[PDB]
């Protein structure tokens, strides 16, 4: 229907006159610079916005949006015919591929003879000597679609989806155009790989074999052929955009190039790509037909709305920013903001913005000390429990949340799977892998596994996952910090019980966590009422009533506690004796009474590593006698519902 | 050259096509950057003139001021036969930056030119002497790469160090090198070598000339060795929820059986991409490629951990000058003190349970017992650390596995009674049932830990039965039959029952493990904790001072050479005090609810006795020995607090 | 992705007793862009190259070479015509395109592609009887 050199100039001129003034105001021409910076070997992908593009062209961005892959391949072409033209000096060959590029293109001038018209198979492939690689990021006005309804009716569309990784395959070399030698002539021969499978060639097809008619048997090497970065992921629906009775659907995106080793399993992204066949030939049809597979072919993958990643390295911000990060009450306000919508609990918020931030992981002389913040909320029914737990599961940048046995044995630890790119035998973790270096939400706790809580002593102190099962033998990796929630012996607090009676935790486990919080209700009517009245207000307007100070965004607190946590503190020598003596003092009271919870050594080291993290807070490079008083004061508080 | 075969290299694939382009419309091959000529005389400057102006020790030949360190390894390869030369990388990156830029970047063109150059140099001298092949250079310690995950295509076939432990070796695969035919007719005989790996067959003899009567005669043809290893990195650089790599390894030659499961090692070698067929009886080959690494060099020398067993049995090891120091050192009153201090130098002051596993490192000595029909004894130590939580027994575990070669490390739950011994699986690159080993069998020779060893299964600690009293594995499967070697050495961190010891309690119903497992242990310590307020303060001190602010190869040579040399016997006033020991001992123990003694505990004495000795360098068991090891005995398991009617109660 | 497929495609071969028929093909493309008749005196002209472009230019396609001018150029050549006249004249007039192609360059529009070239072949030898067409001469 339309012509695609004049689509080509269209590109082109796209290409070379669109300016924006992002630079500081000042304008730029936001893509002749990037040809720019391709030209000379300095940058692999672009990624054509086409918000650009409709500024001017919107039929351009139908067209774009309609077929996805003509355009891709379009713009791929319009920016190399571009390039020798953007370039101001000679490229380092910082590369291998770039040598095997460089040769050919010499040759190809060498023996040039301008005039004479080589035959269409007598050239490289266009593929062959790239070296970019070019992305669209989907407009704006191009509403997100659920990943069920991604179907027949948008092959070959551009479509941009969002969900949660659950599967990512490893980084593997994708075969782009395989290069062959001859064993006569001194050609080589390219066959570009666009099928899942491809037969490698046998005899060599250049012009002296031809003249020869010559054996002319060609070996294929890896040496001069062209892979990708290739990798597969899955991607599942949100949980708020399945049908009623249903389970979310999957999708399978193909991510090859710089879009690799973006998404790990976990995360939630929006990833915008074309919908594409796979011709699913060979097998016994039951159908006739030519039925295929569906992938999304990824362009711009995009961490979003819990893994946010952009902001990591946009630290910079508001002269704001500065200054509520320079208040005092900056803890009270980053504490006050989880959760608002659950009441009271202010101290549980305070240690619970501690577990986010955590302490300093020191390594001495071979032997490690966590910084990770372990934190059991040991409570009453119906306390809220769940609740914080949820926020901060939706809050914390790697976060797994985990009830009772839904997640419970390979649920939790790795489990070896088979993959497909490879067909062999991969090993795939689950929820303490997952939150590798982030939250562990463990609901209920008290009604776990007894091989579970074996395997979260192991995690909560050496940080690691030792399995030495039939298929798998392994140490995993698991440094993660451990929120868990249970209720006491008999699912509510007996003050006629001791209070290690009522936690029936055992000693060790009970030392495994930093922060051990009682939360009991007693009910009284001026306490009630408040609760009541918060509750009820949640309950009519959705919100929590207004206070004093509006809590942060959860995207304000991500960063805040981001950028809090490389700061990385040092403990003085001023302080020493005073660490001391508090340790000394909670050490001789937990014996001097009747009603005290194991302590040891690891309560030093919990009260070490909460100073720590409150001094973290403050954004100090050292810790000083107040963040040690406020730990203090936290670990009094923990129990402090006995009284 | 002197006529010197030039045996073929597997281990840098079959040859390309070396295409020679010249830049100008100055030679280098086609796609590098390397010509053959200047790369040649390059590696000669290097190998004449290279001096490490900052390294003196474990030489043992490196005179190290000569101005060859490399042409002194030529000399020992003229000493010796084989014709290998292992070249550090770093010394080449020292040397011509350059030249190690483009041997990592283009190893299949760039190696065989460093041993054309070699060759050479050594054949310009020695001219007389006589090798069963030409030299083959063996270049290692290239720039490490941290985490063979971030690995891109853009580094195949290129050369990478790697790291990590051996977890399977295949049986020996023959590689056709060499084809041999014969005419069905004539019998006229043919070889044709591999040219790019595959063999063109003679298909008209030039003798009688008859079409395709030329037949390959598979067991006259010349094969090589190969060897697939699974091999667990053990990546420097792990990121957020990176789950563990097994990477396969091929050994060719003379690297095959070079390793054993268990061992850890730095491999060097080309990172390859290999297509996979979609059906084994098809062409076919999928887009997406499978890697493996062509093992070029095994270094088995980590300056973290102790010398494996391949180097303890390595006659140069030491210098004169290292052994006279090692020797003055055993002189000192104290070096069990110091040595034992030297371990887990962060622990602060558990010296009882660092004296003990200090003597586990040493072990008793290995004997003979073939000719008594007695059966194999235990010359290995198992140590059981029983204690209260929070009391740095992990720590302890941790440190013993990330000091010793050939470890493991398990924990609670997590392993299981076929997961420890051995099990089936299919490995996919052969698509066949091969045994693997578990993590008793990899730590054959080396020290198993097992963490949360009470919070784990009987099903799972039967199998520790027959580990720590006979040192092998017998398994009577469906098909397979045999006995495995587990000679490990058993290092064990549990908790009381009810998780903290409690005082009203006796040893016995506080440790709660089966009475006939724990005569296996030869030292019980129990890591209890005295509600002590002094030692409250200096463990509190020592704690966070490590907040803010004995050499090891000393100590890694002195084990080293005790385990080489020195194989205690015992006196016969050590016999005589071996047997009052364990009579004394037997009495001690046969109260109420003690640890009680069995006929085991006076080979737990021997044991102790002969690895403190070896602490020593004694060769002579004497009656030091055993008083060390009944104090040893007695400080763990607390017997001086400990009445013989109920439990104990502070030190 | 498993529906199309592009070509296969090659380089030219860059790099690298008997000949081979790419190397003969080359000697007879110099033979005809390099065969010089005439003196310095009367002047020198390249015979076959100016023929082929006269020929081309005329629309004809075909050329006249004899066999005495190749024998003295290359006289391995001629030998090979004279023995082996089928593969050896594939190659002649495969060269001959080449040469007329590099010397009508470029074409006016609608003579784009290039033509076949005849070589059409003569000698001043004697001429054999038709009775000495014995079984020996057969293929020559
Ligand atoms: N302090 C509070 N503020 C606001 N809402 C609360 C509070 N306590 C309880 N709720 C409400 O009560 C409901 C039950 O809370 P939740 O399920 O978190 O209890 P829980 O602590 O998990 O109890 P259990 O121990 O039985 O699991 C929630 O909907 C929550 O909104
Ligand atoms: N004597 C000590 N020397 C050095 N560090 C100690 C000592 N006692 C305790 N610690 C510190 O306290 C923590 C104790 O944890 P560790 O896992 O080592 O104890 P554990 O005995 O394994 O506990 P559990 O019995 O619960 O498994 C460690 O971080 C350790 O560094
Ligand atoms: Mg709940
Ligand atoms: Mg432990
Ligand atoms: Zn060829
Ligand atoms: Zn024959």
């Amino acid at each position: 229907l339309k012509d695609y050199a004049l689509e080509k100039e269209k590109v082109k001129k796209f290409l070379q006159e669109f300016y924006q003034d992002d630079e500081l105001g000042k304008k730029q021409f936001k893509y002749g610079n990037q040809l720019v910076r391709l030209a000379h070997r300095e940058q692999v992908a672009l990624y054509v916005d086409l918000d650009d593009v409709a500024e001017d062209d919107p039929e351009l961005v139908d067209s774009i949006c309609e077929n996805a892959r003509r355009y891709a391949k379009l713009f791929a072409d319009a920016v190399q015919e571009l390039l020798p033209q953007y370039k101001e000096r000679e490229v380092v060959n910082k590369d291998v591929l770039d040598v095997y590029i460089e040769h050919r293109l010499m040759m190809e001038q060498r023996s040039r003879d301008p005039g004479m018209v080589r035959s269409p198979q007598n050239q490289y492939p266009a593929e062959l000597m790239r070296r970019f690689e070019l992305y669209f990021q989907g407009p704006s006005s191009n509403k997100p679609r659920v990943i069920r309804e991604v179907r027949a009716d948008s092959v070959g569309k551009l479509v941009t989806v969002r969900g949660i990784v659950t599967r990512v395959s490893e980084v593997k070399p994708k075969m782009v155009v395989a290069t062959y030698t001859c064993d006569q002539c001194g050609a080589e021969t390219y066959q570009p790989i666009q099928s899942p499978t491809f037969m490698p060639l046998i005899m060599c097809p250049s012009q002296e074999c031809q003249t020869n008619r010559s054996g002319g048997r060609l070996y294929l090497q890896t040496r001069g052929s062209r892979f990708i970065k290739f990798q597969e992921m899955k991607m599942q629906e949100h949980s708020d955009q399945v049908p009623v009775g249903n389970i979310p659907r999957s999708i399978t995106v193909l991510v090859e190039g710089e879009n690799t080793r973006i998404a790990q399993p976990g995360d939630h992204v929006s990833v915008t790509g074309i919908f594409l066949p796979i011709l699913r030939t060979g097998f016994r049809q039951v159908v006739q037909g030519l039925l295929s597979e569906t992938y999304l072919e990824a362009h711009r993958i995009v961490k979003m709305n819990k893994s946010e990643d952009d902001e990591s390295g946009a630290g910079e911000l508001t002269r704001e920013e500065l200054r509520q990060i320079a208040e005092e009450d900056f803890y009270e306000k980053l504490a006050a903001s989880i959760a608002p919508e659950i009441y009271g609990h202010e101290d549980v918020k305070k240690a619970l913005l501690l577990l986010l931030v955590g302490g300093v992981d020191q390594s001495p002389r071979g032997m490690k000390i966590r910084g990770n913040i372990n934190i059991c909320l040991m409570g009453d029914p119906g306390v809220a429990k769940s609740q914080l737990l949820s926020y901060i599961d939706r809050l914390a940048p790697r976060s797994q949340y985990t009830t009772g046995r839904g997640s419970s044995g390979v649920g939790l630890t790795a489990a070896v799977l088979r993959d497909s790119v490879s067909g062999e035998l991969t090993l795939e973790g689950g929820a303490l892998v997952l939150a590798d270096q982030g939250v562990c939400c463990i609901d209920e706790f008290d009604k776990m596994a007894e091989a579970d809580r074996t395997a979260i002593h192991e995690v909560m102190e050496q940080q690691t996952i030792s399995i030495a099962k039939a298929g798998i033998l392994t140490t995993l990796n698991a440094r993660c910090s451990i929120l868990a929630a249970a209720n006491p012996a008999y699912g509510r607090y007996n003050p006629r019980r001791s209070l290690e009676q009522n936690i029936q935790l055992p000693a060790a486990l009970l030392s495994r966590f930093d922060l051990l919080w009682l939360i009991q209700d007693r009910p009284d009517r001026d306490n009630d009422l408040r609760l009541a009245q918060h509750i009820t207000y949640v309950h009519q307007h959705s919100r929590q009533p207004p206070s004093q100070f509006e809590p942060l965004d959860m995207k304000l607190m991500r960063r805040y506690i981001a950028m809090c946590r490389e700061k990385q503190p040092m403990v003085p020598e001023s302080l020493a004796d005073y660490i001391t003596a508090a340790y000394v003092e909670m050490r001789r009271e937990a014996w001097a009474s009747k009603d005290a919870t194991y302590t040891s050594a690891r309560t030093l080291l919990a009260i070490l590593r909460l100073s720590t993290a409150l001094a973290r807070l403050r954004m100090v490079d050292v810790v000083e006698k107040e963040d040690v008083n406020e730990a203090i004061r936290l670990m009094e508080m923990s129990k402090d519902s006995l009284l | 050259v002197r006529g010197t075969p030039v045996r073929q290299r597997p281990d840098l694939g079959s040859a390309q096509k070396g295409l020679q382009v010249d830049l100008q419309s100055k030679l280098v091959i086609w796609g590098t950057d390397v010509n053959v000529a200047a790369c040649k005389e390059n590696f000669q400057r290097f190998l004449q003139r290279f001096i490490d102006p900052l390294a003196k020790e474990e030489e043992n030949v490196g005179i190290d001021i000569t101005e060859p360190l490399y042409m002194q390894r030529l000399g020992e390869i003229n000493v010796i036969g084989e014709p290998f030369l292992n070249v550090n990388c770093e010394h080449i990156k020292s040397f011509d930056k350059n030249l190690y830029r483009q041997l990592i970047s283009y190893p299949q063109e760039v190696i065989p030119t460093f041993d054309m150059a070699v060759n050479e140099i050594f054949f310009d001298r020695y001219p007389d002497s006589i090798l069963e092949h030409q030299i083959q250079v063996r270049p290692f310690n290239a720039l490490k790469t941290k985490n063979m995950r971030n690995l891109n295509p853009e580094d195949i076939d290129q050369l990478i160090t790697i790291s990590g432990m051996v977890i399977r070796t295949s049986q020996l695969i023959p590689e056709m090198q060499e084809a041999f035919f014969q005419c069905q007719v004539c019998a006229h005989t043919t070889r044709v070598e591999m040219d790019r790996g595959r063999i063109a067959e003679p298909s008209v003899c030039g003798r009688c000339h008859t079409t395709h009567s030329m037949a390959l005669i598979h067991n006259r043809s010349l094969f090589s060795d190969k060897q697939m290893i699974k091999l667990q990195e053990s990546p420097e650089d792990m990121p957020a929820g990176q789950t563990p790599h097994t990477v396969i390894l091929f050994a060719h030659n003379d690297l095959v059986d070079k390793v054993q499961p268990g061992d850890r090692v730095n491999v060097t070698g080309i990172y390859r991409a290999v297509p996979i067929r979609v059906n084994p009886r098809v062409s076919n080959v999928k887009s997406v490629y499978k890697t493996h690494i062509d093992v070029i060099h095994y270094r088995k020398t980590d300056a973290k951990r102790l010398h494996g067993l391949d180097e303890e049995a390595e006659q140069k090891l030491f210098s004169e000058k290292r052994v006279e120091l090692l020797k003055e050192l055993s002189r000192k009153p104290d070096i069990y003190e110091r040595l034992a201090s030297a371990l887990a130098p962060s622990i602060y002051e558990h010296e009882d349970i660092k004296k003990g596993i200090l003597l586990q490192l040493f072990g008793g000595t290995r004997k003979d017992f073939s000719h008594t029909g007695r059966g194999k004894f235990r010359a290995e130590i198992n140590i059981l650390l029983c204690g209260d939580p929070g009391t740095s027994k992990s720590q302890l575990l941790q440190y013993v596995y990330n000091l010793v070669p050939r470890g493991q490390y398990t924990s609670g739950k997590g392993s299981s009674a076929v997961g420890l011994t051995a099990y089936v699986m299919k490995d996919p690159e052969t698509r066949q049932l091969v045994l693997q080993t578990g993590a008793l069998v990899l730590s054959d020779n080396g020290i198993c830990c097992i963490d949360e060893f009470d919070k784990m299964n009987e099903s799972t600690r039967s199998v520790l039965h027959e580990v720590m009293e006979q040192q092998t594995l017998s398994i009577a499967k469906a098909g397979i039959i045999c006995q495995l070697n587990a000679r490990t050495s058993v290092l064990a961190a549990a908790n009381p029952i009810e998780s903290q010891w409690n005082p009203k309690k006796t040893t016995i119903e506080n440790i709660q493990l089966p009475h006939t497992l724990l005569s296996r242990f030869d030292l019980i310590f129990l890591l209890l904790d005295p509600q002590d307020e002094a030692y409250d303060r200096r463990l509190a001190h020592h704690l966070v001072a490590l907040y803010y602010q004995l050499d090891m190869a000393v100590l890694k040579d002195y084990i080293a050479y005790a385990h080489s040399t020195i194989m205690p016997r015992l006196s016969e006033e050590a016999s005589q005090a071996l047997i009052e020991a364990y009579v004394d001992m037997r009495k001690i123990g046969s109260s109420r609810g003690m640890v009680s003694a069995y006929p085991r505990q006076l080979e737990s004495l021997i044991r102790l006795a002969e690895a403190h000795a070896k602490v020593r360098l004694s060769n002579k068991v004497e009656a030091i020995d055993v008083e060390e090891a009944k104090r040893l005995h007695r400080e763990a398991l607390k017997q001086s607090a400990t009445d013989p009617r109920t439990g104990i109660v502070d030190i | 992705s498993g529906f199309d497929d592009p070509g296969i495609f090659y380089s030219d071969s860059f790099g690298g007793g008997q000949a081979r028929k790419s190397q003969l093909q080359r000697r007879f493309k110099e033979f005809l862009r390099q065969y010089r008749v005439g003196t310095d005196r009367t002047g020198f002209t390249f015979k076959y190259r100016d023929e082929l472009k006269r020929h081309y230019n005329l629309g004809e396609y075909w050329i006249e070479v004899e066999m005495e001018d190749l024998a003295s150029f290359d006289e391995d050549l001629a030998d090979y015509l004279y023995k082996q006249p089928a593969e050896h004249l594939q190659l002649l007039e495969e060269a001959a395109k080449e040469v007329a192609d590099e010397v009508t360059r470029p074409r006016p529009s609608g003579e784009e592609v290039l033509q076949d070239i005849q070589v059409m072949l003569k000698s001043d030898a004697s001429p054999s009887s038709i009775r000495s067409l014995k079984s020996d001469m057969m293929s020559h």
